[PDB]
DNA sequence: AGATATATCTACGTTTAACAGTGGCCTTATTAAATGACTTCTCCATGATCTAC
């Protein structure tokens, strides 16, 4: 058949400045845009946690074509030629050298704060009197849950037993690219709605919303409740884990809503491991 | 809602109707076109509310009070409540809420 | 809407009335062609209400005030609601709330 | 324009005529010597409201200055409204309106 | 094996002016932002705690690159050359020259205050008569307690016994710049709750909250503790002390609850301790 | 037993006046980024010539 696995995952709360811009003058801005109701949100970037997944891939053992020398700071390949038979790495990220390219299984989205930008900022400045160019400096930050959606093909992947290690990855996330000196963001999941199923239409994207402006509260969203009443997304298909969990379960009529019959577990590492037999089922391994 | 301010509610009204039963007194006292003194009660009804000096003084003077403007049927359904918040609670706040009171009368008539 | 708004403006509208009422007790007061003190009056009133040390103080003094201003149609309407506005509520609010009534008396004339 | 802007608008006049008020208190009461301080009286007026650190503190200036300034045109026309603009909206908001009106005093030619 | 340690301390209740930002006008303006429900919290910074932890390590031995000069007011550099082999204050903190730039082992996040700061402002004069623009000022305080979240890599340190000085620096933090001399607020901490775990995934994020207002009570919360039953976070790799201990042990049912077989210790000294123990028989020292 | 007129004592006076801060300051220094990167491949159009039917 054509399994697929799409989630949205949701983030602690605390200080961000994980995804700085190009800088002006002083102050080194982080990255925003606008979101839902037109306000401006700050956005971590794909490609940073898809370079973490690499990095959690490196870490733990596997081949990985890509190789992170964390004393050099330099990046160096294991062989010119990409072989996604061997390479975990070339199998899932793909690869382009300008065969010569891989479509790519994992597919993932920019990680949008859930929580509005109001432009909170902070000084840092060398310490003594002798004082130069360099001696203050402005880094914008953020206070804020991130949110961000990806989706991967199980039929893609060259081997498919190499969806196991990236679901680990994803529970188990490294850090992702910013400021961990002085804004260490832990980017482990607390709250997950993934969905396997054989169809494709996914309706699981960015369903995380705020109960206030500025508040760590992180309720689910209206039309996911509203979409899994009304007939589709099968509730047999749906996988919902973390704090929401709680905030599902003290919800009114939660005993007769269609959400009651889906996978839900307070606990991550309960959800993740029966997520995993239902995949090692379905695809025989 | 709010028990206590239950009890403050049934205060104000008891209060109400016995400076009721007061002014028909008065108004029974008084003949003949002398407009009855009314204004210069209430006058004296503040000042000698804000004549105190704790405890004994003013709260002999609202037992006073309550006995000289009548049959209380608000104090006649609520004994308990009424004689529990009077000895309890400090006696300024139940002198406030008594001026309070004095301005909250005027609805009646 | 937001009916603990309605309930400011109100007490507003009753503080209004109260010094109303102490204004044209002023006038009946004053006699020949003195200028009746007003400005002095009002200066006094502010200066009164900037000297308070919570709770029993600056309670007395608007329950005093408004038993002063006499009949007030707008504390007559709503009783409950003023009354618990008035023993509740921080003393300092009230405080804004009635210097405002004095900075919005004046449109009444 | 919309409501807001009308009520800030007379929320800047009303200020404004505040200190009208004040500035023709102190003219009135040192017209001793060479020039009574407006200058010296518009930067501490500036320094007490930047002093104002919360809302309680901000607002009890802003209502004795309103106080202190007198009889309000602007603020007589609208009651209900500019007293539910102060009520309701943050402090803050209202400094930085207050501080526009302050920058904004045409004086009387 | 990787191995990394996970904390949020809390410090003592006291004023703070800590990290004064811009003094806008008179008022050196205490750095403040959202947080938690959308009310102002005061900030300390975290380069402020990174500081001094660097002024910890070299008082005490502990070769650094960085001297403090204490007496000129300057930084002096031993050697240009950074080397981690060597110097404590390059292999944790690490560097930037603009050679290998580090990583560094410490990640700090800003604290942020347990309480929403009001105003807290306070009068400043000079004497008497002859006063000029320097004669009035004003300064901002905060009686509250601070808290931040800190994590180190252990296997990233060159020196696996560097690990040791820092927990000793945290246990003991000098002054935390700010205005000693006005509002001397000491940083030592009255509250632990650590974790050392083999895999990054790093909850015990700001945990303790307590809000209720204008207080000192720092109860511990309502999610980790939720995360604590739930069956991740597992108590073993937990290890909590301080005077919240005290506030732990008068809950219900907490001889049934997963907390009690974490590691709880009332005493600060004795936990860190037996967190040191654990450490350099993990790590072969 | 029903319908109706009558009787009930204090009370009063409830502060008069004058003021509702006078002064002086409303930040002094200094720093206003430090680096490096500024796409990466291919996909050509047209005519002469070779070659198969």
């Amino acid at each position: 058949p054509n399994y697929y696995l799409y989630g949205t995952v949701l983030t602690r709360y605390g200080l961000a400045s994980l995804n700085h811009d190009i800088r002006r003058g002083n102050k080194t801005i982080l990255q925003k845009g606008y979101w839902n109701n037109g306000k401006i949100h700050s956005f971590v970037g794909s490609s940073a946690i898809r370079w973490a997944l690499r990095f959690y891939l490196q870490k733990q053992g596997y081949l990985v074509n890509r190789v992170w020398d964390e004393e050099e700071h330099i990046n160096r390949l294991t062989s010119e030629d990409f072989d996604p038979e061997k390479f975990y790495d070339d199998d899932i990220f793909g690869f382009a050298l300008l065969p010569n390219q891989r479509m790519g299984a994992l597919g993932m989205n920019m990680a949008v704060s859930l929580t509005p930008y109001d432009g909170a900022v902070k000084l840092g400045a060398k310490s003594g009197r002798e004082k130069d160019s360099t001696s203050l400096h402005f880094t914008e930050y953020h206070a804020t849950r991130y949110q961000y959606y990806f989706g991967i093909d199980a039929t893609h992947l060259k081997d498919f037993s190499r969806i196991l290690p990236m679901i680990d990855g994803i529970m188990n996330l490294p850090k992702v690219g910013g400021s961990s000196n002085i804004f260490n963001y832990p980017f482990c999941p607390d709250s997950l709605v993934f969905q396997w199923t054989n169809h494709f239409a996914s309706y699981i994207s960015y369903c995380f919303e705020y109960c206030d402006p500025k508040s760590k509260e992180a309720k689910l969203s209206q039309e996911f409740i509203d979409e899994v009443e009304c007939g589709q997304i099968d509730p047999s298909k749906l996988w919902i884990g973390g704090t929401i969990v709680k905030d599902l379960q003290q919800l009114d009529n939660f005993e007769s809503s269609p959400l009651n019959k889906a996978h839900i577990y307070r606990n991550r590492n309960e959800m993740i491991e029966a997520l995993k037999t239902v995949i090692k089922r379905d695809l025989g391994l | 809602n709010s028990e206590e301010d239950k009890q403050y509610l049934i205060f104000i009204k008891v209060f109400q109707q016995a400076m009721k039963g007061n002014f028909a007194k008065i108004y029974a006292k008084t003949e003949e076109g002398k407009d009855p003194p009314i204004k210069k009660k209430v006058e004296r009804l503040r000042a000698e509310l804000n004549y105190c000096y704790d405890e004994l003084s003013f709260k002999e003077y609202l037992s006073d009070f309550l006995v000289r403007g009548g049959l209380n049927k608000y104090f006649n359904e609520h004994q308990e409540e009424i004689a529990l918040l009077i000895k309890k609670s400090p006696w300024q706040e139940i002198r406030i809420w008594s001026l309070l009171a004095i301005a909250s009368y005027k609805p009646k008539d």
